């Protein structure tokens, strides 16, 4: 919990400052890798929890890819 | 033949400044208005920008 009342939330990171995807998502890709590995029903809160993505342009790319893209580790694509 | 006059004992303690610290130098770096606001300002846009 000291976690989440320290660092801001994501979406307002994105929407009253402004910082960049890359540097955004490497703060919180450790918090959102816990929460969905601990409930299932904890799922449809965060990817509903989205802010306007002022440095990229979604108007034709696919956001089954590029959510998907930015919040998976290479800590479940590879394995030895 | 001299009349000695009562002494007279000062009550009195010595008044503070106006800078609330020791230096004038250390003061000035505890004058820099700190907060959420004033980074708010500075990075106002990137679109802008770009």
């Amino acid at each position: 919990k000291a976690f989440e009342e320290n660092v801001l939330p994501f979406v307002e990171l994105n929407n009253r400052f402004h910082l960049s995807t890359p540097w955004t998502f490497h703060i919180w890709r450790d918090y959102l890798d816990n929460q969905l590995n601990s409930n299932e029903n904890f799922s449809i809160d965060e990817l509903i929890e989205g802010a306007e993505f002022s440095d990229v342009d979604l108007t034709k790319i696919s956001k089954d890819l590029f959510t998907t893209f930015w919040r998976l580790s290479l800590y479940d694509i590879h394995f030895d | 033949k001299e009349k000695i006059p009562p002494p007279a004992f000062d009550e009195t303690f010595k008044k503070f400044t106006f800078i609330k610290m020791g230096n004038k130098l250390i003061n000035n770096v505890w004058k820099i208005p700190t907060g959420l606001d004033k980074i708010e300002q500075e990075v106002k846009k990137p679109e802008g920008v770009y």
